């Protein structure tokens, strides 16, 4: 009965922006890390961003560090991604990920440590 | 006048190991019977002393040391063992006297879906010193590249929950212990038995 909500993406052109939102039901938001992660067709998956629900840091793919950044809103159940200055290799289908209530996961980037991820959403930057 | 063993044993809530409580237990009467009228202990050795004889000695001061890990981890909680347990969250000396107390405790500490408020620190650049305790939070730079306080690959947070689940298998189901450390000081003995 936990579900993750996404909204937000489609189609740019490069240096354009997006928005992705996540909202969660079923889950007590204030104590759940959540995540980010990205899939290009044929590739596997890979970290995006993330957002701490205890200790506060950010976490950061290398190649997204300073185009994307991670915000949340408890009150509204929602963790955002702002995407600017969007390249080519962007393009992906983008997931929205929550750890358990509760845990403090070590290494962020690690999809083993999410247990509730979204339906995915696609982002396409052209040229 | 007797000493207050049942605030450690039978404490409700019990300490992360990573920040292991330390209790100073003196001026009173030690009563060890406890340890031997009972079938509950997973756990109970001694080093430099005697176990069946606890209740002939005395001794300056006694500290006891308490915390949850797993059950495969208890054996990491004696002089000279390696592991994250022993290297990264409490490490006995070699010379250690005293005794290592410990037993399962599935049904306090294990939640269906997942007790996860116990922790342990899962990197850190050297290994503590004996009764060493670390409580930092510090971003862990694995590789040669600043983190900046920003996390990601090579830049890791130093701790991680347990994930206490009522189902787990028994070496991963969680486990009290209690460490007793015997002080001796040019001092009169405060902690003797009956
Ligand atoms: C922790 O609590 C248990 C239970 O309350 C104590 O065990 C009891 O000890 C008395 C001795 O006076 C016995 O008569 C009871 O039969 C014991 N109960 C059980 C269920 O075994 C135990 O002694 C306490 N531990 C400490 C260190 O005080
Ligand atoms: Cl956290
Ligand atoms: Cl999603
Ligand atoms: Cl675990």
């Amino acid at each position: 009965e936990v579900q993750l909500q996404a909204s937000g993406g489609g189609l740019v052109e490069a240096g354009g922006s997006l928005r992705l939102s996540c909202t969660t039901s079923g889950l007590t938001f204030s104590s759940v890390t959540m995540g980010w992660f990205r899939q290009a067709p044929g590739k596997e998956r890979e970290f995006v961003a993330a957002i701490r629900w205890k200790f506060g840091n950010l976490g950061y793919a290398d190649s997204v560090k300073g185009r994307f950044t991670v915000s949340r809103d408890n009150a509204k159940n929602t963790v955002y991604l702002q995407m600017n200055s969007l390249k080519p290799e962007d393009t992906a289908v983008y997931y929205c990920a929550a750890a358990r209530v509760g845990e403090i996961i070590a290494v962020l980037i690690s999809p083993s440590n999410y247990a509730y991820w979204g339906q995915g959403t696609q982002v396409t930057v052209s040229s | 006048n007797l000493c207050p063993f049942g605030e450690v044993f039978n404490a409700t809530r019990f300490a992360s190991v990573y920040a292991w409580n330390r209790k100073r237990i003196s001026n009173c009467v030690a009563d060890y019977s406890f340890l031997y009228n009972s079938a509950s202990f997973s756990t109970f050795k001694c080093y430099g002393v005697s176990p069946t004889k606890l209740n002939d000695l005395c001794f300056t001061n006694v500290y006891a040391d308490s915390f949850v890990i797993r059950g495969d981890e208890v054996r990491q909680i004696a002089p000279g063992q390696t592991g994250k347990i022993a290297d990264y969250n409490y490490k006995l000396p070699d010379d250690f006297t005293g005794c290592v107390i410990a037993w399962n405790s599935n049904n306090l500490d294990s939640k269906v879906g997942g007790n996860y408020n116990y922790l342990y620190r899962l990197f850190r650049k050297s290994n503590l010193k004996p009764f060493e305790r670390d409580i930092s939070t510090e971003i862990y730079q694995a590789g040669s590249t600043p983190c900046n306080g920003v996390e990601g690959f090579n830049c890791y947070f130093p701790l991680q929950s347990y994930g206490f689940q009522p189902t787990n298998g028994v070496g991963y189901q969680p486990y009290r212990v209690v460490v007793l450390s015997f002080e001796l000081l040019h001092a009169p003995a405060t902690v003797c038995g009956p």
